[PDB]
């Protein structure tokens, strides 16, 4: 988004978004082109059509947020326009976080193509979360691996400060300090 | 006002706030203008995400969360709850003043325990104390897990162990180590059940006694507990919690049929058995803090106002986002004469108080004695004061323990390492001929200079 | 929800309280 901090001297406005990216749009397509080749096959869901109702999450919760309660509008209207039955998405895990929040009240499915957080694996929490990306458990003991692989045991730590680079790094910490791996300094980042 | 209860989990709170939100909904029914709440940090981070939205403000009172403070993913959050990275100071400055080095640490897997016991473990690796364990609990945790981090407990020859985590969180745990009786541990407790009701209870004390917990500078609400026996199920017509708080309180069903003349102080329940107004105080200024920004707006002057060209907004017709920019200019005067001044993240700063939980002679309940404090007001290194004979270590003992990995290298003596463990765990390994070790804990050992050669104990040299 | 603690007002004051631990 903009990096237009509000003081709040006015109505606060929406957002604008920056920095277009053509993969995020690649793999909007992507879906696009799946529930096509769906509606379009006599032999997965015949007689029917599938809709779909995309949104730009901005790599940001609120728009994701704005665009889950435009897609939990009939379920919350139940419990206080057509329904989407299953949301694919999103891609960051804080991201994903929020809207399976909101989504797990009306226990609308949301299968994520790129939250690999391990925080997202919590049932309990999150009861209508899946995920065709793996889970980074593995991809943090990989990196472990490949420490020991080449034999260093003096590495540093850089995480993203979201619900994706704290879990990864702390699995990596305590991997890295079971084979002996001394880890120099540990930082949190972030692009604000 | 439009009270819910949020049952310590984020399903409940999130509906709560879509009623809240309900007419901001409509635009993208009452128009709620600002919430207070929630306790758990994770409740607070779910309801903040949404009320941000709407620019509506939250004020909680318990939520002490590092990750709330980022003020960009959360645009409209306050607290009057002093954040966790001092509270995880506190406890590195804690276990260097007893000087221990191997301790172990046990985190509700949460947006509370988590950040905190990181904040924990910076400052212990950069105080040179070594953290043996490190283990995740949940109140929602398979029986495996909960054996599994017992285990760990019991394979481990850490005596201090530090918990950020909620009484909720962290009772199936302590449940468990009960049952084994593990007796022998210090447990160093942050603020969310240093004061627990469902952790400090009396058949626990074997287990969890003599621990010392950290607590928030306690307030002063003159009038609230002559308030709070005048609760009644049907005097109380708003509150829709009173019902079933007679009904929990008195056994009874409006169970024998309640009678609706019951005394309050005949039953023993955490509604009135307080000794100070810490959380409760905290919701107080909460409201409070709600309240002047609102008469703030009340008080403008056309020249001189928050707004765009110092416009001012009407009270009859103000809006959330208008509230929530006059509590980021808040500067109010309490009942204790503090003054109240959100900070760029919306942090109060706040005192902590170091309590032991000793048992008690009469009623054999577990009493929280205020053994010392943390002064966050102050220079690192002179925050922390603990009286340390007012501790009683496991609640009988008046010896301080030990909790370091390996004893003390006596001198005439180096450290020695033992690989595929931390540096706090050495060997003593005797100084060579014509090397002496002065000292308690040398590294190596000193060489003697021309003409002098080591004595027979290796410590000093002759000539 | 039908617990919950309201009274009218001019200006609505939300809260979140946990009245049941889980
Ligand atoms: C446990 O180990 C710690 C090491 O961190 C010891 O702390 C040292 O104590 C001596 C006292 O003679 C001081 O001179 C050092 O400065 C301390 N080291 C610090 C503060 O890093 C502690 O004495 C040991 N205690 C026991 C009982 O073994
Ligand atoms: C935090 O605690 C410190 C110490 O407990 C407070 O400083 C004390 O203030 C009282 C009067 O308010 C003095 O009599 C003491 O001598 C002070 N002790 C010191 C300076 O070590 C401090 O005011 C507290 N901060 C608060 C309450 O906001
Ligand atoms: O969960 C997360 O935040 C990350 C986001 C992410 C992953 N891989 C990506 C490739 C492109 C863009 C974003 C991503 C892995 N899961
Ligand atoms: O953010 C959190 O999770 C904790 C919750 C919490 C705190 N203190 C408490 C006392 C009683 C019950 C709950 C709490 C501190 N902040
Ligand atoms: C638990 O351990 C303590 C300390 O050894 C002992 O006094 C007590 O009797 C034990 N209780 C049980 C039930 O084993
Ligand atoms: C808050 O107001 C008091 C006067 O009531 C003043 O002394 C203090 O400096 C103010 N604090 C801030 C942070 O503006
Ligand atoms: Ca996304
Ligand atoms: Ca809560
Ligand atoms: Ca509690
Ligand atoms: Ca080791």
């Amino acid at each position: 988004v903009a990096a237009k901090d509000q003081d709040l001297k006015s109505r606060p406005e929406s957002v604008e978004c920056i920095r277009y990216n053509f993969r995020g749009f690649r793999w909007l397509q992507a879906m696009i082109f799946a529930i096509e080749e769906i509606n379009s096959s006599p032999a997965l869901l015949p007689n029917l059509t599938l809709g779909y109702r995309i949104f730009d999450t901005c790599n940001t919760v609120s728009k994701a947020l704005e665009a889950t309660l435009s897609f939990v509008a009939q379920n919350k209207i139940d419990s206080l326009i057509p329904s989407t039955i299953a949301v694919v998405g999103a891609t960051g895990s804080g991201v994903s976080t929020a809207v399976a929040n909101l989504l797990g009240l009306f226990y609308i499915p949301q299968v994520s193509y790129a939250s690999s957080s391990r925080l997202l694996s919590n049932k309990n929490q999150f009861k209508s979360f899946l995920r065709t990306i793996p889970n980074d458990e593995h991809q943090a003991t990989a990196m472990a691996d490949i420490i020991e692989y080449f034999r260093w045991n003096w590495v540093g730590t850089i995480a993203a400060d979201d619900d994706y680079g704290r879990p990864g790094i702390e699995k990596f910490r305590e991997e890295a300090e079971e084979r002996d791996i001394c880890i120099d300094f540990s930082e949190l980042i972030s692009q604000y | 006002y439009r009270i819910f209860d949020t049952c310590n989990t984020v399903s409940k709170a999130l509906e709560a706030t879509l009623s809240f939100v309900a007419q901001n909904k409509i635009d993208s029914i009452p128009s709620t203008i600002a919430v207070v709440g929630a306790t758990g940090s994770g409740v607070s981070t779910a309801v903040a995400n949404l009320l941000g939205l709407f620019y509506i403000p939250q004020v909680s009172y318990a939520s002490s969360s590092r990750l709330l403070s980022n003020k960009n993913q959360f645009k409209s959050f306050l607290r009057t709850i002093p954040n966790d990275e001092h509270q995880a100071t506190a406890m590195a400055d804690i276990i260097e003043y007893f000087r221990w080095n191997w301790v172990g640490t046990i985190a509700a897997d949460d947006d509370y325990g988590r950040p905190g016991i990181e904040k924990f473990r910076e400052e212990a690796e950069e105080r040179d104390i070594c953290i043996d364990f490190s283990e995740l609990i949940s109140q929602y945790s398979d029986e495996e897990e909960i054996q599994h981090v017992v285990e760990v407990i019991q394979n481990s020859t850490a005596k201090v162990i530090v918990v950020f985590s909620s009484g909720p969180d962290l009772e199936p745990l302590i449940k468990e180590i009960v049952r084994r009786n593990i007796t022998g541990k210090i447990w160093l407790a942050s603020e969310a059940w240093a004061s627990s009701s469902l952790i400090a209870m009396p058949q626990y004390f074997h287990v969890v006694g003599g621990t010392i917990g950290f607590a928030l500078k306690a307030g002063q609400i003159p009038g609230f507990r002559e308030f709070l026996k005048k609760v009644h199920p049907r005097k109380s017509v708003h509150n829709g919690f009173a019902k079933e708080f007679w009904e929990e309180t008195f056994n009874c069903h409006l169970r024998p049929l309640c009678t609706g003349d019951e005394n309050i102080s005949s039953v023993e329940t955490p509604y009135i058995d307080y000794t100070h107004l810490r959380i409760s105080y905290n919701v107080y200024l909460a409201v409070y803090s709600i309240a002047h920004a609102l008469q703030d707006i009340y008080t403008c002057l056309p020249g001189r106002g928050l707004f765009t060209n110092g416009s001012c907004a009407d009270i009859k017709k103000v809006e959330a986002w208008q509230v929530l920019k006059h509590l980021r200019h808040l500067n109010f005067t309490n009942n204790m004469g503090e003054q109240v001044t959100f900070d760029e993240c919306g942090d109060l700063v706040g005192n902590y108080s170091i309590i032991n939980w000793h048992l008690s002679p009469e009623d054999g309940s577990i009493v929280f004695k205020e053994v010392g404090y943390y002064n966050v007001y102050a220079k690192k290194g002179e925050r922390l004061f603990i009286n340390e004979e007012k501790i009683l270590w496991s609640g009988f003992s008046r010896e301080v323990p030990f909790s370091n990995c390996s004893r003390d290298c006596l001198a005439g003596t180096r450290k020695g390492i033992i690989e595929g463990e931390p540096t706090c765990c050495f060997e003593c390994v005797e100084c060579p001929d014509g090397e002496y070790s002065d000292e308690t804990d040398a590294s190596a050992c000193n060489k003697c200079p021309d003409d002098f050669w080591s004595n027979e104990n290796h410590t000093s040299c002759i000539a | 929800p039908d617990q919950r603690a309201q009274k009218k007002g001019d200006i609505i004051l939300g809260g979140l309280f946990p009245i049941h631990f889980g």
